[PDB]
C-alpha cells in the first residue's frame, strides 16, 4: 500500500511537468499564427501538427 | 481602431485589444468588458506572454494585423502622441503614464498594432514603457525596463 | 412599435412581440429579452403556437390588439414589404425572408396583428410563411406549408 | 441639485437626495438606486425617519449644504411651489403631491437643505406635508400633522 | 512674504516658513536650510504639532504676525489660489496638491498667517487639507481629515 502510492504520486508528478512544458511548447507560437513553425518542435518535442 | 475598455465600479482601469482572430486583455486588470459578445468568451489566465483565447465567430475577425518582421526605428503611431524606438520604447512625455492605460495598442503607419504597453509609470525625464513584441521571427517576447511598476 | 428583440451572446437571433395582455416568443430560439421589465416574467411551455406568460405589468398592458375573423384577402403591411392573402400569407419574393425574423407580427391597416411568422425560410420560387393564425371563430390554428424549414 | 431619484419596475417610486455627512433615502418606499457609485453604498435599516446609511466617498460629498434649525417664517422654495410657514407648514395648491414622488428637499433662497418631505398627499383644502425637521437646536424630529397620509 | 525652502539633493522638498517669535519646519521632511544665519537653529524632533525651535536672534524678528481666533469663513490668501471656510479647508482644486511643497503658510487679508499646511496629497475629486487651526483662545490645534497621505 506504501508502494502503489509512490507510483500513484510519481506519475501524476511528472505528467504534470510534461503538461507545463506542453502548455509551454505552443504558447510563443499561437499568440503569432503568421509566424513559421520548426519541423523539430512540432512532432519530436511537442504535438501540435501543421494547421492553417 | 477598435479597441474595448474594461469597466470596475463605474471607471475604467485598463483597455482590451483585438487583433486578428484573437482578443487580448492584459492580466494586471480586473473587470468585464463592454463587449456582451466578449463577455461569453473563456479567456485563460498564462504566462507573462499574456494568452488569451479569441474565441468570437466569423462576421467581425481580422479587425486589423499584428505587424511583421524586419522592423526598422523610425516613426510609430501612439494613441496619446508617437514613439520612435524599436529595440526599447520612445520617452513620451508627460500626461501619458499615469494610471489605468494598461493595454492600449501601438500602431505603424500602415495601422498595424507592434506593441501593448503594460507598465512603466514614469522613470524621471525619460518614461520607458514596457511592452511585448517579437524579436526576430514572431515569437511572442516580454521586454521591461528597470523599474517598470505596473500602469 | 413595440416588438423587443432575443439576443444570445449579443446576437439579435429572434424577436418576441406582445399582443394584448400576454406576450408571444418563439421557443425554437434561445436567448434572454433585453428588457429588464420583461425579463422578469416566467415562462411556461405549450405547442408550436409559442406561449409565454402575460404578467406585464399595470403601466404597459393593451399595446397592440389581435384581429378576430372576418379577415378579408386585402392587402397587409410588413415590416419587409407587404403580404396580400388569407388563407395563407403571400408567398414573398427571394432575399426577403433571411435568418432572424421569428416572430415578427404581420399588421393590418388599422395596427390589428393577424398573425406571427415562425417558419418557411426557402419554399421554391417564392417563400411561403409558416404562421399561427386565428381561424373562422376565434380559436388559434397553425398553418405550415410541406418543407418549411425552421428559423 | 443632484438628487438620483429610486426606480422600482421602471416607474419612480421616489427621490433619494444627498446631504453632505448621510446621504437620504425613505426606507417607506421601495426599489434599488440605477447608479453604479451609489449601488455600492451598504444598505443599513434605521429608525422610524426612514433613513439609509450614509456611507459616501468624502470627495462627492458636501456638495449640498444643509440649512440649520431656528428657521425664519418667511419663502422657501419647493419643486412645484412655495411654503411660508415656521412651526407648521404653509398650504400648497392643490393638485400636486400625489404618489410615489417624496423626498425631494425643501430649499431655502439661499440653497441650503431645509427639510425633507415624507407625507401629505391630500388634506383637504389647505394642504399640509408631514416632513422631517430642525426644531431648536438642531435636533432631528419628524412632525406629522392630524391624519397624515404616507406619501 | 519670508519663507526658505529646504535643500536635500539639489530639489526641492519642503518650505519652512517663519512666524514673529518662533520659525517652524516640517518634521516628515529632511534636508538643509537654505540661510546662512538659520545654520545655528537647534533642530529637535517633537509631537504631531510639528513643534520646533525659533531661535533666531531680533535682527530678523517680527516678520509675519500670527493670528487671533474667531477667524471668518470667508477669503483666504492662498499662495496658489484662495481658501473660503474656517472649521475645515475650503476643496482646492485639481493640480495643486502635488509633492514637496509642504509648510507653506496660509495668509488673511490683514497679511497675518493663520495656517501652516501639512499634508493631503490627493483624496479623489476634491481635496483636504491637514493643516493647523487655533480653536477657541489661541491654542495650538492639528487638524487632519481621513485618509490625508503627507504632502
Amino acid at each position: 500500500c506504501t508502494c502503489v502510492a509512490i507510483i500513484m504520486v510519481s506519475c501524476v508528478t511528472s505528467v504534470w511537468l510534461l503538461c507545463r512544458t506542453r502548455n509551454l511548447c505552443i504558447t510563443p507560437y499561437k499568440l503569432a499564427p503568421n509566424a513559421q513553425v520548426p519541423i523539430l518542435l512540432a512532432l519530436l518535442c511537442c504535438i501540435k501538427p501543421t494547421r492553417a | 481602431d477598435k479597441t474595448f475598455p474594461i469597466m470596475l465600479n463605474g471607471q475604467v482601469n485598463g483597455y482590451a485589444c483585438v487583433v486578428g482572430g484573437r482578443v487580448f486583455k492584459p492580466l494586471h486588470v480586473e473587470g468585464r468588458i463592454d463587449n456582451e459578445q466578449l463577455a461569453a468568451i473563456k479567456l485563460k489566465k498564462a504566462s507573462i506572454y499574456d494568452l488569451e483565447y479569441g474565441d468570437v465567430p466569423q462576421c467581425m475577425k481580422s479587425d486589423t494585423l499584428q505587424y511583421t518582421s524586419d522592423k526598422p526605428p523610425g516613426f510609430y503611431n501612439w494613441h496619446h502622441g508617437a514613439v520612435q524606438y524599436e529595440n526599447n520604447r520612445f520617452t513620451v512625455p508627460r500626461g501619458v503614464g499615469g494610471k489605468g492605460d494598461s493595454g492600449r495598442p501601438i500602431l505603424d503607419n500602415k495601422g498595424r498594432v507592434v506593441a501593448i504597453v503594460l507598465g512603466g509609470v514614469n522613470e524621471g525625464s525619460r518614461t520607458a514603457l514596457s511592452v511585448v513584441t517579437w524579436n526576430q521571427k514572431g515569437v511572442t517576447v516580454k521586454d521591461t525596463p528597470e523599474g517598470s511598476e505596473p500602469w
